[PDB]
């Protein structure tokens, strides 16, 4: 309900550098190929971030209905870009409870 | 072992099918049938159907 | 043997670092692809180089 937005603009951007920082499963793209992006460039990028739970993963897409997608975080319909994901229960998980 | 679950090392096997017009080789657990001909029928001659 | 960031990258015509400098399949390819996870046997603590 609060993620941040960072502004990229007049940037060097090298997108083989990011399988190196987080242990991710799938590079999903939808408008564009992953290992495509060296050869095209665009005009402005921009980068969110947030926590959510296992349950609603796949509720980040175009044209979705659920909770996050209603009232926590809304893709648009012609979305291109990359969506990255991954697991993190051994930083955001305590034995006590992580409220 | 210690890493996360997108660094963990995979084991892959693939395996490659060569589908050529060569006579088979590799072919598994399908019986033979005895031939007939002159009378209009089902084949199997070569994998091939018709 | 390769790690869990490169699974995808077996696939007919596929670009990256395995698809281009080690391991390329080509285009017209038939067959099946067998990954599984051997953590229990390709890690070590020390560190398996």
């Amino acid at each position: 309900y609060a993620w941040n937005r960072k502004r990229i603009s007049n940037c060097v951007a090298d997108y083989s550098v990011i399988y190196n920082f987080a242990p991710f499963f799938a590079f999903k793209c939808y408008g564009v190929s992953p290992t495509k992006l060296n050869d095209l460039c665009f005009t402005n990028v921009y980068a969110d971030s947030f926590v959510i739970r296992g349950n609603e993963v796949s509720q980040i897409a175009p044209g979705q209905t659920g909770n996050i997608a209603d009232y926590n975080y809304k893709l648009p319909d012609d979305f291109t870009g990359c969506v990255i994901a991954w697991n993190s229960n051994k930083l955001d998980s305590k034995p006590s409870g992580n409220y | 072992p210690t890493y996360g679950v997108g660094h963990q090392p995979y084991r892959v096997v693939v395996l490659s099918f060569e589908l050529l017009h060569a006579p088979a080789t590799v072919c598994g657990p399908k019986k033979s049938t005895n031939l007939v001909k002159n009378k209009c029928v089902n084949f199997n001659f070569n994998g091939l159907t018709g």
